[PDB]
């Protein structure tokens, strides 16, 4: 169980690869969810559990307004689904041929730096604090609250204005 | 930067973790730490063109404690060499190597 | 490389023709291949044989402009033997314009080509020769 | 450039070591040249909108005129300021590193030779 | 660490070839505006947990929140080319260049 | 291991520095077993 | 390694459910059966056609809440710093703000559906 | 709009860059960048109407990937160094990726092809903003780094605005995007030289704004957007004339005038670096930027073309447009030549 | 380039305790009031001084003083204190408000023999000022020398020679 | 406007709620005497190792042992 991140960085790229191949938003928002869960599931094995569980959260709440969205004007007779054409299936497979290759690639023009297979699983964490406490993340986050108050302010804003602009641009 | 306000003002509203070794929420130290610490310290008061030059082993020793390269080629190529000893017949590992030790504590 | 296209100039004109040549029509390739991507980008084609035909035609066209000056560039270096001289480039640019008035249907564009050409090569060559930096560095 | 000088403080208009400065004489050249562009600025303005010029505004004028100069008064305390800044550390640096710059000695023409090209 | 930081450099590349590249929806230029979006978080969250700097993760928050907002008007002028057009389709944009 | 190389400083470091730099979970635990690799990694995020 | 197991186990329990459902039982396959139900008698045109919604600013601004939920979710461990006043007041901006929002979407009638 | 909304959008606008200047972080450098792109969309599609609605797409659609660029280098960069500021010992790739995307978010060519479309499409105003409220923060991100530039592809995207921009405004008869077209070649002069004495570039910059603001109002006077429209000037307001030929003369850089000032200058501090062949390229390619000036001060000026019947009304009855900023942005540009080293 | 000097294994060999972590919780409030001052010269040693290999010794002393202190308590109150750490293990979090009789026997046997206190809520909280025969560690993170920075142009300025050296303007 | 509340206060009750606990959050904070003590006990509650100081011979104001009368005593907490 040491090519886990390894496997799920490969998932997410799969996932982003048929996102941008461009399908029907259907797909291609469930492709999101999929690429947001992998992104949630690598980010806890490096040891943050907040922030993809945030992800995972925002990315559904946003692909649910895409799914309205996309049934009331992004929408065709025939959604054009990724097997629908020829040419969107052959770079699909082209893609994850030349993933393959380019991974097998850079594990022999250098020996280690880019691409370590032999050595994998050896370098995920990085020096952990054997002993610790109050130690994980949520701290870093709720520093906005405290040492970081200007993100909080300026974020807030962002929010605020936003409503506004939505509001006029519907108009 | 452009329009240094907050200076003018004192205040800091970004200019407090902009780099690792920076106050960290509870006081657990960020790695590379000290090498980003030292890096400063030798950069400061020169600026630029000549702490490009004259801080470097410094740079260079947080670019390795950061980025960690050298030690992953290090035992890359140990590895590669206990792997092509264990194929030729020479080398056996000890017993604290394959999962049969005395835990310490 | 970028060896490949500073070889040009480890021996002087006059001296391999063949290498200087086919470099320079290299380079005529590439630059025609960037046209050629600029025009199908922007003002596609009704199919992508025609625009196929168009990548085609431009690039082989650059490609006949490089090569003509490579040879004419070397030629008048080893005939009157010059190489410190950019009139060789001079004629050259406008062999170049001459063929671009070739493949381009038209005089105008040919004696206009040549004349600009020619221009740009000879200095091209006192730029070579005097030490000019395009791109120079910060120094002041 | 210089605004990695050590001692430049950010944003400060007019710094205390530009009181050593001599400031302008107030009859200064450029600054009625201000004081004119102010007039025309009025008359301009005058102009477009279907007023009389040089009869309808003249507290507008003044106001211009007063604007410009009292303006360009500062900022050429300022400019000058920086001028000196420029030849104070430019001086000082030839001090530093002389041998950069090293106390040259020309000969005369007596001692040397220039070609001659005859016109003809 | 290194292995999975090149493959978001490479995902984050895709999608910005995806956006560049349009076919004649919308909608999904904007999905890869999110993918893009998501794999800069994955990348930044991954550095500041690997060197463990709690001060910076705060940004990837504010990545979101900001992202989020950029969604939400593309989102509205979505909206305004279905009203005008009816089809959603990104070729009936070429009246500005008369 | 590696007395067959040619140049090879067993104990060196790869800083130019002399203070400690504390070890992380590769170079120690990098020379043992799978299962002490992946139970120093992935041993309190995947619980007891 | 206990979590992955369980939803392993909770997708074969679905497949299998699915197999069995489909493998099973006896079928009669023809078209008038296998197109679209509309009550009776045929549809007069596609479900595959363009939907107008009439909440799309309240979905919108449900994106934005979300967004301002994961700025609040951090409390329960920012209440355990020092300070407990920049947060106090920060988290009073935050809910104030949001709140002033709403109600300025409410009194421009973006929560009133688009009749 | 109602007051609310106008004050949240323009406060909004004016912190977008303000944010950009006075933040250390990269990351807030990007909040600021996207406030301004949030906020402007707003009044781009205040009418409504489908030459809005695909301008507000348009710039939105070209503005976030440019963001998305600018935030992969930012990330690359705290992922090499762990800190939120571009040192020194980056990567090239790095530094170019982001100078790519601010010239896509500027109008630089060949980054270019969005700019007169937006400006077109949209009316005098707000134009006014996105050619010089909008350039200001992505020069600042290159004002702060400008020695880890690329001096190559600087100068080559400066050198590929100047040709573009002649050229394109050389056959404009909307004056939306003669005015953008200006602003990319002027863009050009300033990119070429910020390795290099980065104060011209805000000197130029300024310049620049000086000169625009005044056109797009000259424009709003009578919403002018072609040149047969403004060349009906003689009868509607006939004291706009000189200030529009002096600061056309200006934008075309001729000596008396101050627009002059900036180009010579630049040429001046490029061949003390010995740029001297591409500054000469840039100087002349000015004049093939110069020509459509000349051309549109004949059309409304020196040779007054013909009117219309209904334009008698517009003498009977009055104005009150010209705001007294116009005269002082008019003369300070046109008449600042003797003061330019109180300028440089 | 340099190497590092690592002790030998004989250098590590310690009286170690082998035991668990309950029955260490259990003594840990005493633990803290006896055997303070080697404890805390050993965190002085550990934190003035960023290295492990020159603190050993003060290593070894707290684990003889914590054999010491386990060894008064296998003399009197073991039994008691086993009934303790037994009731105490049975927590998943372990917790000492659901084992709380039994603090007070424990608390009362070596309050009667061995007279030790216990600390209150807040008292091993706080820093204690320990002394010893060591010197401060000079220049710890072996600092390198520091460049000396550019030279103060020293000077009160004066006017521009000529004024502006712009092209033709005088003053 | 007491008549403007007593109508609100049944046509729309649930805001004047929403705007009198809002109002009430921000008020009785000021008015508390246990406010401080919230601070208190989050700088109380030791995370992080205290570190001992060397002595000078010049720290009379500090204990040289867990169990002395020095320190900021915690006795408010207990006995609250
Ligand atoms: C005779 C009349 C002469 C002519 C009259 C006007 C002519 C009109 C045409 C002018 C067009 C060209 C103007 C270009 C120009 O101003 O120079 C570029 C000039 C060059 O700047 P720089 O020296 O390269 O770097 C500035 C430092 O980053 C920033 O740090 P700093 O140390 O240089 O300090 C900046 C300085 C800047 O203040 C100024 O004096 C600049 C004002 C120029 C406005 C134009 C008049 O101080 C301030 O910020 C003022 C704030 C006061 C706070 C209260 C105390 O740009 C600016 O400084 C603009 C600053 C904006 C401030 C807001
Ligand atoms: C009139 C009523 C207003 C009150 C008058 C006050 C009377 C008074 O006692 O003070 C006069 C005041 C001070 O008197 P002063 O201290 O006894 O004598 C000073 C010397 O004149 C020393 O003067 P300066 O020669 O040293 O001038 C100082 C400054 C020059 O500062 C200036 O005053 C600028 C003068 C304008 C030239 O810089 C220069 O050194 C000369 C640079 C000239 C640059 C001109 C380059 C552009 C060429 C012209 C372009 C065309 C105009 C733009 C396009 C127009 C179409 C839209 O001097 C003046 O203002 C007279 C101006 C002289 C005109 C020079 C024209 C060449
Ligand atoms: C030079 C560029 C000229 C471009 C050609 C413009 C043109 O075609 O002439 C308009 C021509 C139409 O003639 P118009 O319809 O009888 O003129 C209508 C007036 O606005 C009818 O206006 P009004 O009769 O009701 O009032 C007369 C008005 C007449 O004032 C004007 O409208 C034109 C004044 C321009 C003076 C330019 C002097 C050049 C100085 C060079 C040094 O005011 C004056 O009495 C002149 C006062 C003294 C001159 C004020 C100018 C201040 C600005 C200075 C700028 C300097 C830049 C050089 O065509
Ligand atoms: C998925 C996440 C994104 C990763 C990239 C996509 C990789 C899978 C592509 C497979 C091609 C699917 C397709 O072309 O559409 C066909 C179908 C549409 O089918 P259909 O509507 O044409 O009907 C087919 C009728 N029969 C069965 C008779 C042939 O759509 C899909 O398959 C897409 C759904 C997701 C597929 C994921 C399969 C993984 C296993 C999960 C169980
Ligand atoms: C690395 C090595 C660098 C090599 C540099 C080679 C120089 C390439 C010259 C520029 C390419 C211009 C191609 C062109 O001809 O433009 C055509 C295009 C429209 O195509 P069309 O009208 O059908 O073709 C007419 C035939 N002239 O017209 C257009 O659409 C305008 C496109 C112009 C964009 C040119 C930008 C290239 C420079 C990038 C700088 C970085
Ligand atoms: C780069 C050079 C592109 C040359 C064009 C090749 C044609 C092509 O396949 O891509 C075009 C396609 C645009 O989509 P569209 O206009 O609809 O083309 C017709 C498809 N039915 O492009 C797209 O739709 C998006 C393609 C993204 C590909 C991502 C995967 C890259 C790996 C393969
Ligand atoms: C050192 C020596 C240098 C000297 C340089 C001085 C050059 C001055 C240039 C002035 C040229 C103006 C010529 C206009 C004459 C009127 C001709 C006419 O009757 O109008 C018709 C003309 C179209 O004619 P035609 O070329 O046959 O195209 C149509 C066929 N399909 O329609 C037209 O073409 C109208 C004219 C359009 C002008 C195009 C832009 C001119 C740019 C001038 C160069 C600017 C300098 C740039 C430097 C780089």
């Amino acid at each position: 169980m040491n090519n886990y991140i390894f496997v799920l960085s490969s998932l997410f790229l799969v996932g982003c690869l048929g996102l941008a191949l461009k399908p029907s938003p259907i797909y291609g928002g469930l492709g999101l969810i999929v690429s947001g869960f992998v992104g949630c599931l690598m980010v806890l094995g490096f040891g943050g559990s907040f922030l993809g569980l945030m992800v995972f959260l925002i990315y559904l709440g946003g692909m649910l307004v895409v799914f309205g969205y996309t049934t009331a004007m992004a929408t065709e007779e025939y959604p054009e689904t990724w097997g629908s054409n020829w040419l969107i299936l052959g770079f699909l497979v082209l893609g994850v041929i030349m993933e393959v290759f380019l991974i097998c690639v850079l594990n022999y023009y250098d020996e280690v730096g880019v691409i370590n297979l032999d050595g994998l699983g050896d370098w995920l964490m990085y020096e952990v604090d054997d002993v610790g406490v109050m130690l994980e993340g949520g701290i870093g986050v709720a520093a906005m609250y405290s040492c970081a108050t200007w993100m909080m302010v300026v974020a807030g804003w962002s929010l605020f204005a936003g409503i506004f602009i939505i509001i006029e641009i519907t108009r | 930067p452009f329009l240094d306000i907050q200076k003018k003002l004192g205040i800091s509203l970004d200019r407090h973790f902009m780099f690792l070794s920076a106050e960290q929420p509870y006081k657990n130290a960020a790695r590379c730490h000290a090498f980003e610490k030292e890096w400063i310290e030798c950069a400061h008061g020169i600026g630029g063109t000549r702490a490009k030059k004259e801080c470097k082993i410094e740079f260079d020793d947080f670019e390795e404690c950061l980025l960690r390269y050298k030690t992953m080629r290090r035992m890359h190529d140990i590895k590669k060499q206990r792997e092509k000893l264990m194929k030729e017949g020479k080398y056996t590992p000890p017993p604290h190597h394959s999962g049969r030790e005395e835990p310490r504590p | 490389v970028k060896r490949f296209f500073e070889s040009y100039h480890e021996v002087p004109d006059g001296t391999q023709c063949h290498r200087k040549t086919y470099i320079t029509t290299a380079l005529g390739g590439i630059c025609g291949i960037i046209g050629s991507a600029y025009s199908v980008s922007l003002n596609p084609a009704d199919s992508t044989l025609e625009a196929v035909a168009r990548v085609g035609r431009y690039t082989f066209t650059a490609a006949a402009i490089g090569a003509m000056f490579g040879l004419t560039t070397c030629v008048s270096a080893q005939v009157r033997e010059k190489p410190d001289d950019p009139l060789n480039y001079f004629i050259g640019g406008c062999a170049g314009g001459l063929t671009l008035g070739a493949r381009t249907h038209s005089y105008g564009t040919a004696a206009m080509g040549c004349v600009y050409m020619g221009t740009a090569a000879a200095l091209f060559k006192i730029g070579k020769l005097e030490g000019w930096e395009l791109f120079p560095t910060p120094k002041v | 450039m210089m605004n990695g000088r050590p001692g430049h403080e950010p944003l400060k208009f007019l710094p205390d070591e530009a009181r050593s400065l001599p400031p302008p004489k107030l009859n200064d050249p450029r600054l009625v040249y201000m004081g004119l562009l102010g007039y025309c600025t009025g008359l301009m303005d005058n102009m477009l909108r279907m007023r009389p010029v040089m009869r309808a505004g003249l507290h507008r004028q003044l106001l211009f005129v007063t604007s410009f100069v009292f303006a360009g008064y500062f900022y050429l305390k300022r400019q000058n300021y920086l001028y000196a800044v420029k030849d104070h550390d430019m001086f000082g640096y030839i001090k530093l590193h002389p041998e950069d710059f090293p106390e040259k000695e020309k000969k005369t023409y007596a001692e040397i030779l220039e070609p001659f090209h005859p016109v003809r | 660490m290194p292995s999975t930081f090149f493959n978001l450099t490479m995902a984050f590349s895709l999608s910005l070839l995806g956006t560049l590249m349009f076919r004649s929806h919308l909608m999904s230029t904007l999905l890869c505006l999110e993918g893009m979006v998501l794999s800069l978080f994955i990348m930044t969250s991954v550095t500041s947990l690997n060197s463990n700097s709690m001060s910076s993760m705060p940004i990837p928050i504010t990545i979101l929140v900001f992202a989020a907002c950029e969604a939400a008007v593309g989102l509205a002028l979505l909206v305004k080319v279905s009203n005008t057009y009816g089809t959603d389709y990104v070729q009936n944009l070429n009246l500005l260049q008369c | 291991i590696m007395k067959d190389v040619p140049n090879w400083k067993v104990g060196e470091s790869v800083f130019h520095t002399t203070r400690w730099v504390p070890p992380l979970i590769g170079e120690m635990y990098g020379l043992r077993t799978k299962e002490e690799m992946s139970n120093a990694n992935f041993g309190f995020t995947w619980y007891t | 390694m206990n979590l992955y197991t369980v939803i392993f186990i909770n997708i074969l329990l679905s497949l299998t459910l699915i197999l069995v459902a489909f493998w099973l039982p006896q079928m009669n396959l023809y078209s008038e059966k296998a197109n679209p139900y509309e009550c009776g008698f045929d549809p007069t045109s596609s479900a595959r056609l363009p939907f107008s919604m009439k909440f799309f600013l309240v979905a919108i601004t449900f994106l934005l809440f979300d967004l301002e939920i994961a700025l609040l979710l951090p409390l329960p461990w920012a209440i355990q710093t020092i300070k407990t006043s920049t947060m106090m007041i920060m988290a009073f901006i935050l809910v104030t703000i949001l709140s002033l929002g709403l109600a300025y979407e409410w009194t421009q009638k973006g929560l009133e559906w688009t009749e | 709009m109602n007051p609310i909304t106008l004050a949240i959008i323009y406060f909004t606008i004016f912190l977008g860059p303000v944010i950009t200047m006075s933040s250390t972080n990269l990351m807030l450098m990007w909040v600021g960048l996207e406030f301004s792109l949030l906020a402007i969309i707003p009044m781009l599609i205040n009418k409504k109407n489908p030459r809005s609605t695909e301008a507000a797409t348009k710039y939105f659609v070209t503005q976030a990937t440019a963001s998305m660029i600018i935030l992969l280098a930012i990330v690359l960069n705290y992922k090499q160094l762990g800190t939120w500021m571009f040192q020194q010992q980056t990567n090239g790739l790095i530094l170019n990726m982001t100078l790519m995307a601010l010239s896509m978010k500027l109008g630089l060519a060949p980054f270019h092809f969005w700019l007169p479309e937006v400006t077109q499409g949209i009316p005098l105003h707000m134009g006014l903003i996105l050619l010089t409220w909008q350039k200001i923060a992505p020069l600042s991100i290159l004002i702060q780094i400008y020695p880890l530039l690329n001096s190559t592809i600087i100068l080559m995207l400066a050198i590929t605005s100047i040709f573009m921009g002649a050229w394109g405004g050389l056959n404009q008869t909307q004056m939306r995007k003669i005015m953008a077209y200006s602003s990319i070649a002027h863009m050009g002069w300033m990119l070429a030289i910020l390795p290099y004495n980065p104060s011209l570039t805000l000197l130029n910059l300024m310049i620049y704004i000086i000169l625009t603001a005044p056109m797009f109002m000259a424009l709003m006077l009578n919403n002018s957007m072609t040149i047969n429209s403004i060349s009906l000037l003689w009868n509607k307001t006939p004291a706009m004339l000189t200030m529009i030929s002096l600061m056309l003369l200006s934008l075309g850089g001729l000596p008396p005038l101050t627009g002059f000032l900036p180009k010579w200058i630049i040429i001046t501090e490029l061949m003390k670096n010995n740029c001297l062949i591409m500054a000469t390229l840039m100087a002349m390619m000015a004049l093939l930027n110069l020509f459509f000036y000349t051309r549109l001060i004949y059309s409304t000026s020196l040779t007054m073309f013909p009117t219309n019947n209904n334009s008698k009304m517009m003498t009977h009855q009055t104005k009150t447009k010209p705001n007294l900023m116009f005269s002082t942005l008019a003369i300070m540009s046109t008449m600042t030549l003797p003061l330019a080293p109180q300028l440089i | 380039p340099g190497i590092v000097e690592l002790p030998t294994l004989e250098e590590l060999k310690v009286e170690e305790v082998k035991v668990s972590s309950a029955v260490l919780k259990a003594a840990a409030h005493h633990y803290g009031a006896q055997c303070d001052k080697t404890n805390k010269e050993f965190m002085l040693c550990r934190w003035e001084e960023k290295d492990p290999r020159r603190c050993l010794k003060e290593g070894k002393l707290v684990n003889g003083c914590a054999l010491n202190f386990f060894r008064q308590i296998k003399s009197h109150c073991a039994e008691p204190f086993t009934e303790y750490w037994t009731c105490l293990d049975y927590s998943n979090m372990q917790l000492f408000r659901h084992c709380r009789q039994q603090q007070a026997k424990f608390d009362q046997c070596v309050l009667d023999k061995l007279g030790w206190v216990r600390p209150d809520l807040g008292q091993l909280s706080k820093v204690t000022k320990v002394k010893t025969d060591r010197p401060l560690p000079e220049n710890p993170y072996h600092s390198r020398a520091r460049p000396e920075p550019n030279p103060v142009i020293e000077g009160d300025l004066k006017p521009a020679k000529h004024g502006t050296r712009f092209f033709f303007w005088t003053v | 406007i007491s008549a403007f509340l007593k109508n609100a206060w049944a046509k729309e009750p649930v805001l004047v709620v929403s705007f009198s606990v809002w109002g009430l959050a921000i008020i009785m904070p000021m008015i508390s005497p246990y406010t401080k003590y919230a601070s208190m006990i989050n700088k109380a509650t030791p995370y992080n190792y205290p570190v001992p100081v060397r002595d000078d011979g010049n720290m009379p104001d500090v204990p040289s042992h867990p169990q002395d009368p020095l320190g900021p005593s915690l006795d408010w907490l207990k006995n609250l």
